[PDB]
């Protein structure tokens, strides 16, 4: 079944706008440099019916969540994510420094030049959560 | 002053003239003598003292009302009450206390009755306006309670857009006076309860609902230019404003103009930053040539031009390419043309979405209608025919698998071949557009002289299904007899009869009822099939009735209450049906009780 | 033909525990309403649920007993800034509190003969509730 | 108007030959739509091309891999199967046939509904005439 | 000689010749005034014409629709330029500071009205051209209004829009321009404070690269010594010989240059970073382990403290890099901290983990006192990280 | 700081005529 609901699968995260009492923010928004944090987007809900999706050589579950201004962010769970994680978030974050240097540059700023690293944070150090829409593939 | 038995004539006067303008009715909307009496009436009751002829009225107003719901032209007494009087306000005041009492009832009545009843709120409204300087006093105690209670009695209403109306009234009534500012306590939970009724219509009525609230959302009134820190909540409905409604458009570029002119650019660039593609991709469609309106036209030319670079600063490449769905993809058959030797392939939907298109409308006449319903039920039956085919002796073949079912250890012939793949794309586009087919076949049951062929193939379409259940059944004993088998056999890849199980909860979480109906029935009808091709004793633990039963409880737990409607729908039919076995019922207690707990927690 | 506390005999701890642990000061108005009604509930009912609250009571009591302008009513949900979305909430939650007093102060020996004076202590509570201009909690 | 419009057509079909080179080269060549040239006028064309079909009850399509059969579906019980033997003294025994007899009509389809159909879909919306012409011209 | 060349072309109308048309019969309303009031004609037919050419582009965002915003654009401001000018000619009875409220409005509405950075230098130009045009009028129109008052009413704020322009060829890599348009800055021989505050700085800042240039920004600033209108113009201007003179090979006279730019205000956080910067290019030629470093780290902390909503995060990993040294000596921690002053918690977020990995490497609890003001002010961004290496280091022990 | 002063009003036409331009063989 490629959609399963997520009452069956995790009851707390389905039942969760309940029983939160405060304004979470969704995760990996302080790894994109935005000066601010009043702007920072609140989840509101995790949506139900969660996606199992299959890759070519292994697979994961793709949860939804509602934000606060109405959006849908999509997260991948990695749930046996290999121990070479820190090097890669590291990489990451090195990369993303550059995009401020990329943007006062006139000649890349008018080619809209960016590095569009993925926002990967890890919750346990053997689980991470990385942003994942629907319409990405490999080649 | 007046003795008592001078104010008693004086009642009996009002009473016998409002009762005698039943000779020239018929036999806003008033006959020319009747009208003539009626300012003959008015006029004779503006010179009586205020302190009586206020009694008089408040003694007289019920009866005058109840007259009102058979001759309506009587309107015109209480029009001419307000739009001319030295006692102006004083009627105002026992109008004002006469509707706030017949406010609770404005949704439950019929059409005359609300017709009535709305008209008087209109003319209590345009008495405001008319007389600014005497007494608009009257309107601002029970003005917040006329808000609060009408989004209140919305809620339990059986007509429940009568009441956003009579907000409408009120929002167009004014704007230019002083008394906003004790509304400026309200706002907050007006814009929640506003955009939370903006948005989740996802299956909008289809009228002018989506109209009425983004109609109310902007244009509130506010003292200031600026009207509050409540901004972020303008500027989704300032998307839709621009962009779908195009009589909304005027209204809503107003409001950007009033952002845009004193907000210092600072505090007003993060706040249109979640709506900033949509807002100026709204923008570019009005900017429009001649034949289009100029008024419209250069209003989005002087927005464009007030903002230097602050017009372009903030688009990106496009993230919006469309990836071609299921209203875009080409179902390729054979079509024999005379002037060729064999037959050549072209596509038999280049015409779905917009007969999806021609079918949801209502204004489409008829023949197109029913033309775009044979269109879309061709191009469904041809996706159905190749699984219409049934073998020689398929009745002793549905019974050996029904009764395989309660057997053990049924032993799986091993075989070492592989099967092709799925790909997931085209797989997921013609599931998609097989559902929805049948969900127009669902909608089509919604117009009258196309209900009786769609009810036809709908019985037909879920007998069918109900036929092929029993291949998903069999098929989900290769789930079990081995706990590992991996050199078993399987048909390929196919669409598995369970996309009657995203059609039915469709149909239930539907915003029209009359397809609310043909959904229960079709539960019904599949009740039955389920039952007579299995039994009792296991149609509830092996056909339709489970699987589509933990549906329901999804259902339960969606964000919308027009899912939440279809499954407690769905939950009533089915606790109806099951009740002579203890098994099904009690086996799945948990999981309906806290999907009808979660129904009640989040709403 | 079962008694409601025969009922919750299994399952009443993981109603009250979370209830006597969190102190009601740190919490939001909905869930200090929630908590009130809940105990409120549990003790209306037949001889059950009469053990060491007294805690509760004594700062339920202090938290209703002052003024709600701009002070310790709240913990992060200042009222300042809005209206009618919290005032609402502190008229249901007042007139919860109050109903718990009352259901609490009709038992005996569980708030009459505790301490001397701690019935003339929410008494004075009830007295000084009788000047809010809300016609409700009246 | 669709009386006076479904004469003019039908006429305008019959005048032509029942051949796709020369409907082709009348719709080309021969046809002046200077008169009809603020309306989409490939709509007639089409009308006129879809004038050289054949009206075949063996529609069929070829693309789909379409929902599962009861052919080989119920051949998928291996070894263990006890066949029944002439029960034919049910409800169920005159549904299935009644219901056979039902979906054997339902779903032969002509190409002639199809074609008319789609036919006034073309007045109301200009983007079937449009998808309709990029499927068939090429063909 | 200009309306016979436009009138010959006005025919095959684009949308630019027709704004020449437009600006043609605004200059007929300017200089000759109770005019036609054309003018509000021709921008129509003008915004009429750009709709056409809007409407026959891809409705998606194409770089082509750039120019019909910008003409869109000129034609409002156009439009506000006609009630310059008709606000400009009723002021002849010399009703000054009761209509020049409008004007001084619709001037500060232009000021913050400018294209973007990355834009073309060409629609910089025609925006800065035709500014000047409408400048041009108001200072012709003020000139016979002076000797009659008895500073002054006369604006000439055409080197705001020389100056900014002058800046942003200098974004665009193109100096030999931005050399050449401070030169037209000489309209007026008085020293005003702010034409001299931008000119001197872009003087200033032309002559930063190509090295063999760098000379002729060292003798344009030590001969200057009279202050124009402000005390930070020489402050920046000390920490600009001090760069120039840090560029060549020089030890002390360039850190001599530095104390000398950064004692008068301690309050310009440029100096501290180029101080830093000069520091770390000391630096550069010896280990890293000579305690020359908590100079260097001292006026790094001290150039991101009153440097903040910028880009400061170049000075934190400067910090962090530097902190790490192995010295036995404890003047490294003592130049941490020493430091006074608020440190930017904010911008220490993105180095999270490069702190949280600094507690298992010794040497390092300087780290604490930003990790723990970190977690009092913003405890969502080190939580899951915290987690993180927290179970880390749990299960290795 | 959070509003900025009124900016200058430009006033729209309401009863503009220009004429729709013929093509040209460019």
């Amino acid at each position: 079944s490629k959609k399963e609901n997520l009452e069956v699968l995790c009851p707390h995260l389905s039942n969760f706008h309940h029983q939160k009492f405060e304004d979470i923010e969704i995760p990996g928004q302080y790894l994109l440099n935005k000066d601010n944090n009043v702007h920072f987007i609140k989840i509101a809900r995790f949506l139900p019916t969660v996606d199992f999706v299959r890759g070519t050589h292994s697979s994961y579950r793709r949860l939804m969540i509602r934000g606060h201004d109405g959006s849908v962010h999509s997260f991948a769970v990695q749930y046996p994510a290999v121990r070479h994680s820190r090097r890669e978030e590291r990489m990451f974050q090195l990369y993303r420094l550059f995009n401020k240097s990329l943007s006062k540059n006139v000649e890349t700023r008018r080619r809209s030049i960016q590095f569009n690293l993925p926002i990967a944070i890890p919750l346990s150090p053997q689980v991470r959560i990385m942003n994942d829409s629907v319409s990405f593939t490999t080649l | 002053v007046f003795s008592y038995e001078e104010v008693i004539v004086f009642k009996d006067l009002f009473h016998e003239c409002i009762i005698g303008l039943k000779f020239f009715k018929d036999h806003v909307s008033a006959t020319k003598d009747a009208r003539e009496l009626m300012d003959y009436l008015a006029f004779m009751f503006m010179q009586m003292d205020n302190a009586t002829f206020n009694e008089i009225i408040e003694q007289e107003l019920p009866f005058v009302y109840e007259r009102m719901l058979e001759d309506s032209g009587l309107l015109h007494v209480a029009q001419s009450f307000l739009t001319s009087e030295i006692t102006s306000p004083n009627f105002a005041g026992i109008l004002l206390r006469f509707l706030k009492g017949k406010l609770k009832d404005l949704g439950n009545v019929d059409f005359n009755t609300s017709n009535v009843l709305i008209r008087l709120f209109k003319l209590s409204f345009m008495s405001v306006n008319l007389f600014p300087n005497i007494n608009e006093v009257v309107l601002l105690p029970h003005l917040n309670d006329l808000i609060l209670n009408s989004l209140k009695y919305s809620t339990t209403a059986e007509e429940p857009l009568v009441y956003f109306y009579l907000i409408r009234t009120l929002f167009r009534s004014i704007g230019g006076g002083r008394f906003e500012n004790l509304y400026r306590s309200i706002k907050p939970i007006l814009q929640v309860l506003l955009q939370s009724l903006n948005q989740m219509i996802l299956t909008a009525r289809l009228p002018h609902e989506r109209e009425l609230y983004v109609e109310l959302c902007i244009t509130v009134p506010v003292r200031l230019s600026v009207l509050a820190p409540y901004l972020p909540f303008l500027m989704k409905p300032l998307v839709f404003a621009l962009q779908q409604y195009p009589d909304l458009v005027s209204q809503g570029l107003r409001t950007l103009e009033l952002c845009i002119d004193n907000l210092t650019a600072e505090y007003f660039d993060p706040i249109i930053e979640p709506v900033i593609d949509d807002v100026s991709k709204a923008l570019f469609n009005l900017l429009q040539p001649q034949p289009f309106n100029h008024a419209i036209s250069h209003n989005v030319v002087r927005i464009l031009g007030k903002l230097g670079g602050r017009n372009r600063q903030f688009l990106k490449p496009p993230t919006d390419l469309t990836e071609k769905t299921e209203l875009d993809i080409d179902a390729i058959a054979d079509f024999k043309i005379n002037g060729m030797p064999e037959d050549v392939p072209l596509s038999v939907t280049p015409g779905i979405q917009s007969a999806l298109n021609i079918l949801q409308s209502y204004k489409s006449d008829i023949h197109y209608r029913k033309s775009a319903y044979k269109y879309l039920t061709c191009v469904l039956l041809l996706m159905t025919k190749s699984s219409a085919e049934f073998p020689t002796n398929y009745t002793e073949l549905l019974k050996t698998a029904v009764n395989s079912i309660k057997l053990e250890r049924i032993g799986i012939e091993k075989n070492f071949d592989l099967e092709p793949t799925v790909n997931k794309r085209d797989y997921s586009n013609q599931e998609n557009l097989f559902l929805r087919l049948l969900e127009s076949v669902f909608y089509a049951t919604s117009i009258k002289e196309l209900k009786d062929d769609a009810m036809d193939l709908l019985n037909n379409l879920l007998d069918h299904f109900c036929l092929l259940q029993v291949n998903t059944t069999l098929l989900n004993k290769r789930n079990y007899n081995g706990t590992f088998n991996i050199d078993l056999k399987n048909p390929n890849f196919m669409l598995d009869s369970s996309l009657i199980l995203d059609a039915i909860p469709f149909a239930l979480s539907y915003y029209i009822p009359e397809v609310r109906e043909v959904g229960v029935l079709a539960y019904k009808r599949i009740y039955e099939k389920s039952c007579l091709i299995y039994g009792e004793e296991l149609a509830l633990s092996h056909s339709f009735i489970p699987e589509l039963a933990k549906q329901f409880i999804h259902l339960c737990y969606d964000e919308t209450y027009y899912n939440k409607r279809g499954g407690v729908l769905g939950i009533k039919v089915l606790i109806d049906n099951v009740k002579s076995s203890s098994v099904f019922l009690k086996k799945y207690q948990y999981n309906l009780a806290n999907g009808l707990l979660f129904v009640l927690k989040d709403t | 033909g079962i008694p409601i506390v025969k009922l919750m005999d299994h399952s009443k701890q993981f109603l009250l525990s979370p209830i006597f642990a969190k102190p009601l000061r740190a919490l939001p108005f909905t869930m200090q309403i929630g908590n009130v009604d809940a105990i409120t509930f549990c003790l209306s009912l037949p001889n059950t649920f009469l053990t060491f609250n007294e805690e509760l009571f004594r700062l339920l009591q202090e938290s209703i007993v002052l003024a709600d302008a701009e002070d310790e009513s709240l913990s992060t949900n200042i009222q300042k800034t809005t209206e009618y979305s919290t005032s609402e909430q502190l008229v249901q939650l007042r007139i919860a509190c109050i109903k718990l007093l009352a259901i609490a102060l009709k038992n005996e020996e569980f708030a009459t003969a505790q301490q001397g004076n701690i019935r003339i202590r929410i008494l004075a509570v009830f007295f000084k509730t009788m000047l809010k201009t809300s016609p409700e909690i009246i | 108007d669709i009386g006076i419009r479904k004469r003019f057509m039908t006429i305008l079909d019959n005048s032509l030959e029942r051949d796709i080179k020369e409907r082709l080269y009348y719709v080309i060549r021969d046809q002046n739509w200077e008169f009809i040239a603020d309306y989409p006028w490939l709509n007639q064309a089409l009308q006129l091309l879809y004038g050289s079909f054949n009206r075949e009850k063996e529609l069929s399509l070829k693309n789909i891999y379409c929902l599962s059969p009861p052919s080989i579906l119920q051949e998928y019980l291996p070894e263990n199967a006890e066949m029944v033997t002439e029960v034919n003294d049910l409800e169920l025994s005159n549904f299935v046939k009644g219901h056979i007899a039902s979906m054997q009509g339902l779903c032969r389809i002509i190409s002639s509904d199809f074609i008319d159909s789609l036919i006034e879909i073309f007045y109301q919306d200009p983007k079937a005439i449009h998808r309709a012409w990029v499927t068939l011209f090429p063909q | 000689a200009l309306e016979q060349s436009v009138k010959s072309v006005m025919d095959v109308p684009t949308p630019r010749r027709q704004m020449f048309k437009t600006f043609l019969a605004l200059q007929n309303f300017a200089e000759s005034r109770k005019g036609d009031q054309e003018v509000r004609k021709l921008c129509d037919e003008g915004i009429q014409l750009s709709l056409i050419k809007w409407v026959s582009l891809p409705i998606r965002y194409t770089p082509a629709h750039k120019w019909l915003l910008h003409g869109f654009q000129q034609y409002m401001e156009f439009l506000e330029a006609t009630q310059i000018y008709a606000n400009l000619h009723t002021t002849t009875v010399q009703n000054l500071d009761s209509k020049a409220q409008e004007i001084k409005r619709i001037l500060q509405a232009w000021r913050d009205r400018l294209p973007n950075t990355w834009d073309d230098v060409n629609m910089w130009n025609d925006l800065v051209t035709w500014r000047q045009h409408a400048f041009q009028v108001i200072n012709n129109a003020y000139l016979p209004l002076i000797p009659a008052l008895q500073a002054y009413r006369g604006y000439h704020e055409i080197a705001w829009v020389i100056n900014r322009f002058a800046h942003v060829a200098r974004k665009h890599n193109m100096p030999d321009v931005c050399i050449s348009q401070l030169a037209r800055i000489y309209t007026l021989p008085n020293i005003e404070i702010q034409e001299a505050f931008l000119k001197l700085r872009e003087q200033a800042k032309c002559h930063y690269q190509n090295m063999n240039e760098l000379t002729t920004g060292l003798d344009v600033i030590s001969n200057t010594n009279l202050v124009y209108f402000g005390t930070v113009q020489k402050a920046e201007f000390f920490t600009l010989k001090g760069m120039f003179l840090s560029k060549l090979r020089a030890y002390e006279e360039a850190n001599q240059a530095f104390a000398t730019a950064v004692q008068i205000d301690l309050n310009l956080a440029k100096a501290w970073a180029q101080w830093g910067f000069f520091n770390d290019r000391r630096l550069s030629e010896e280990p890293n382990n000579i305690s020359f470093a908590s100079n260097a780290i001292s006026c790094y902390l001290q150039a991101a403290g009153l440097y903040k909503n910028s880009k400061i995060r170049e000075l934190l990993c400067r910090i962090l890099w530097l902190i790490s040294i192995d010295d036995a000596s404890g003047m490294l921690t003592n130049a941490f901290d020493s430091f006074r002053g608020e440190i930017p918690v904010w911008y220490w977020i993105t180095f999270i983990p490069q702190l949280l990995t600094s507690l298992s490497h010794k040497e390092a609890n300087m780290v604490r006192h930003i990790l723990i003001r970190i977690a009092k002010s913003y405890p969502q961004a080190l939580h899951f990280q915290l987690r993180t290496t927290k179970e880390d280091f749990a299960v290795i022990q | 700081a959070i509003f900025k002063q009124t900016e200058p009003a430009i006033p729209i036409s309401e009863n503009i005529s220009t004429k729709t331009p013929a093509p040209v063989a460019y």
